[PDB]
């Protein structure tokens, strides 16, 4: 019941817990709806989804980039390195976010404007093949019962890595990501009373595999949608 | 770029 003094680790972990929660509503506090497009059977794409949640993902991205802007020493960064710790963390963080607003006894998931969509819809709105993937990862999630500050720490620690390719500076991104880990740890620990640490961390390892699979369904449903991928979209996975 | 207007 007893744990060290650690002011500094504790200031971060709160200006991260903050740059969170307000770059991306609580499920509880967001007053969600229904829709039903195509609940019902899976089809190849659903363009009147299609185009609710490529708004919806434009958005979220916006607000990942303010979010990222927002952790300590991000913007210290180069233009460069900050571009280029988006383009490999994007699509992570975006799937960490969406699996935190999974409600399992309805097995929906919950978009920042309320828009809940349950697994044929996720399908029918541009997931396609992804839609198990991700829901899998949903309910891997339940039993750690992270809250916002964890989910935040572990975008940033996500987005914050120095083995990116093309980074001009590694071991200065290197340096930012060092108290983002540890803080995770001392956090976890006043939190859950014993072993979570690595196996919260492990879980950015999922995230990877099922990020990898994202970047070929952006090439998918290129050839599927009516116009263009929305610009930021394709900035941040091409 | 979208991104570096973002985050200029
Ligand atoms: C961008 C994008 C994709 C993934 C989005 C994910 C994984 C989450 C979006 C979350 C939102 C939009 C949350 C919110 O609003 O709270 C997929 C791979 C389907 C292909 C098309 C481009």
């Amino acid at each position: 019941e007893s744990y060290e003094m650690t002011a500094e680790l504790d200031d971060l972990t709160e200006k991260i817990r903050k740059a969170h929660q307000e770059t991306f509503p609580s499920l509880c506090q967001l007053g969600k709806y229904t829709t039903n497009s195509s609940a019902d059977h899976r089809v190849r794409l659903d363009l009147g989804l299609w185009d609710k949640f490529s708004e919806l993902a434009t958005k979220c991205i916006i607000k990942i980039v303010e979010f990222a802007k927002r952790l300590p020493g991000f913007t210290g960064l180069t233009i460069a390195d900050q571009i280029t710790l988006l383009k490999a963390a994007c699509l992570d963080i975006l799937i960490l976010r969406i699996c935190t607003r999974y409600t399992p006894e309805q097995d929906t998931m919950t978009f920042s404007d309320g828009l809940t969509l349950n697994r044929t819809q996720m399908h029918n709105a541009g997931f396609g093949p992804l839609t198990d993937l991700v829901f899998t990862f949903a309910n891997q999630l339940l039993p750690l019962e992270m809250d916002d500050t964890e989910t935040g720490l572990l975008s940033a620690i996500c987005l914050i890595c120095g083995d990116r390719q093309d980074l001009e500076e590694p071991t200065k991104v290197d340096k930012l990501q060092e108290p983002l880990l540890e803080a995770l740890k001392i956090y976890i620990r006043k939190r859950r009373p014993p072993h979570m640490f690595p196996k919260i961390l492990m879980k950015i390892t999922d995230l990877r595999s099922i990020s990898a699979k994202g970047a070929e369904r952006v090439i998918t449903l290129k050839m599927e949608i009516p116009g263009s991928m929305p610009p930021l979209i394709q900035e941040m996975l091409e | 770029k979208i991104l570096h207007r973002l985050l200029q």
